[PDB]
């Protein structure tokens, strides 16, 4: 009652080292802004969220609990997605039991890596308020629309056995019977990680940075063995114009141990 | 002119001497988890093989 | 730090 | 018997064991031999129940 | 350039720039060695060789912290500090691959 919370910051560090995105509602418009922020220890309206701000990268600026507002918050390939709902309430100081769809306001590319975020409140000392977080899961959802297609009821395929033989059979209702569910399932609680014992540090500067390099028609050929492919070192100096896996992908090199890997090398014209 | 350099190896087959970082952890035993070893992936349950 | 219960909360048009 | 020795097969694909697939090869990449292996199987499973 | 495409290792798309994997839309380069090019030589231009970890997909870091392998901050005039970012150096006389 009487709108304590007014809004929200997203950051990492949620200091200057640290690019952050504060939206707010300030009583007289909705402003939403990304940059370098001082933030306070002690955010709230009497204006006291932050000292100063520099190197700003995106600005938008708009035209007995009785209130429920529902939000919803993703992050995704640099985007923030806001998704909103409003429902009258007369519980006193619990969550109301029900069932509400929410729908998309905002879609924001601001490009920023976010793990902290922390909420903005009015102090009067402070009036009574309360507001509930939760934390979303990957899960598979069957979801009825009606006939002017809004969403009324939803099933959640994890919650239990009966949930699933839903979704397997795609119905709300089920007929008296005995049926067969999927074999039961264990969901891993650890993580193994097995390398060889190796301290050196592969050979890029010898092949490389080799003084003299043979013709292609004599080339020669070298064994590589014991040693760490890091190549990020070579980040620094060196740079190729050619680079092709045929095989195996980029991305996986890091995470893989070769067998039985040599070098050829020679040098030819551009054309060749 | 241009220099140029092939590498070539086999994966996931025989032993292998030459390895990407990354640290290593302890063997956990009769547990279902998440495992690589020298860069094969999967989940199970590890136990002493005869 | 109290901890409470979402019945069916939490559904958006995907 | 016959269905459990028919995962062996290759329907097309590089391998027929996923895990090899997964841990040397990128998402987009993976996903075609996966589409393979996933046909060949279910028309196997079909077969059997015919 | 070249690392400018989904599914690319370097220094660019690990560190500065990342596309994601299913990607839709274009990619578009052009030559410009008349105009941001001096025989003096320019600096303006960075990028960054040096972080923890890899960036995600449109995502960018402006940071200029110092850095250290395995945490330890350090003041920069200190063994094994440096400062993440790069200088390009672009020249007139310059070779194709450096312009
Ligand atoms: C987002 O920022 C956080 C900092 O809060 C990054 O976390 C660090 O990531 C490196 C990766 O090697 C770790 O070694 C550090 O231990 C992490 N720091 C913390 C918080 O302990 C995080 O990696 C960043 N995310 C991305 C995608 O860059
Ligand atoms: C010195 C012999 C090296 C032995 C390497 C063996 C296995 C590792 C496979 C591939 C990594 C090497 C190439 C990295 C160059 C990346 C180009 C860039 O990032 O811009
Ligand atoms: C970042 O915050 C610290 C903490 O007081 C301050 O000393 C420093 O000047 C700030 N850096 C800025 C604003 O550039
Ligand atoms: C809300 O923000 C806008 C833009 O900064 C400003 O013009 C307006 O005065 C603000 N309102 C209040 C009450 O602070
Ligand atoms: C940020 O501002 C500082 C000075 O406060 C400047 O040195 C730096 O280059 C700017 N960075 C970016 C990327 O805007
Ligand atoms: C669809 O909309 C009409 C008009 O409001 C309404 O009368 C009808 O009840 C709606 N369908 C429902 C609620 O199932
Ligand atoms: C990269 O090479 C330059 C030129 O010598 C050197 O000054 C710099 O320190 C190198 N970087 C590292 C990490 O040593």
């Amino acid at each position: 009652k009487s709108n304590v919370v007014r809004g929200w910051v997203f950051g990492s560090t949620m200091n200057n080292k640290s690019q952050s995105v504060i939206i707010i509602n300030n009583s007289t418009n909705v402003v939403i802004r990304a940059c370098n922020f001082e933030l306070c220890d002690n955010p709230f309206f009497a204006t006291m969220i932050f000292d100063n701000a520099f190197n700003c990268t995106f600005e938008y600026i708009s035209d007995n609990f009785k209130h429920l507002r529902e939000f919803v918050f993703k992050n995704k390939d640099g985007f923030l997605y806001v998704y909103k709902g409003y429902q009258p309430i007369d519980v006193v100081r619990d969550l109301p039991s029900g069932f509400n769809t929410l729908k998309p306001i905002f879609k924001l590319p601001l490009g920023i890596n976010i793990t902290n975020f922390r909420a903005i409140l009015t102090a009067f000392g402070t009036s009574a308020a309360a507001y509930f977080v939760g934390y979303l899961k990957p899960t598979t959802f069957m979801l009825k629309y009606d006939e002017n297609g809004t969403i009324t009821d939803a099933v959640d395929c994890s919650q239990n056995p009966l949930a699933e033989l839903k979704c397997s059979v795609k119905s709300f209702e089920i007929d008296k019977g005995i049926y067969q569910t999927s074999n039961f399932r264990v969901v891993p609680s650890g993580d193994v990680v097995r390398f060889p014992n190796i301290t050196n540090l592969c050979p890029f500067g010898e092949v490389f940075n080799a003084t003299k390099f043979p013709s292609v028609y004599a080339w020669e050929r070298k064994k590589i063995s014991n040693c760490v492919a890091d190549y990020s070192v070579l980040y620094n100096s060196t740079f190729f114009s050619t680079f092709k896996c045929y095989g195996v992908s980029a991305t996986k090199l890091n995470d893989l141990c070769f067998s039985n890997v040599y070098a050829d090398s020679f040098v030819v014209k551009g054309d060749d | 002119p241009y220099r140029v350099v092939v590498l070539s190896f086999e994966l996931l087959n025989a032993p292998a001497t030459v390895c990407g970082p990354k640290l290593s952890t302890d063997l956990i035993k009769n547990q279902c988890v998440n495992f690589n070893f020298n860069g094969l992936t999967g989940t199970g349950v590890l136990t002493p093989s005869s | 730090y109290t901890q409470h219960t979402s019945s069916m909360r939490g559904v958006y048009y995907p | 018997n016959t269905l459990v020795k028919q995962l062996s097969s290759n329907f097309g694909a590089i391998s027929s064991v996923l895990n090899d697939i997964l841990s040397r090869l990128d998402k987009v990449e993976a996903e075609v031999q996966i589409d393979r292996l996933i046909t060949g199987r279910l028309q196997s499973l079909q077969t059997y129940v015919t | 350039v070249r690392q400018i495409a989904p599914g690319q290792t370097g220094v660019i798309a690990d560190y500065n720039y990342k596309l994601p994997d299913d990607f839709m839309g274009c990619v578009l380069a052009w030559n410009t060695r008349n105009i941001d090019a001096t025989s003096t030589g320019n600096y303006n231009y960075k990028y960054r060789y040096l972080r923890h970890g890899k960036l995600r997909p449109f995502e960018r870091d402006i940071s200029n912290v110092p850095f250290s392998p395995d945490g330890k901050p350090c003041t920069p005039p200190a063994l094994n500090c440096y400062w993440p970012l790069n200088d390009y150096g672009f020249y007139t006389t310059t070779g194709i691959g450096y312009q």
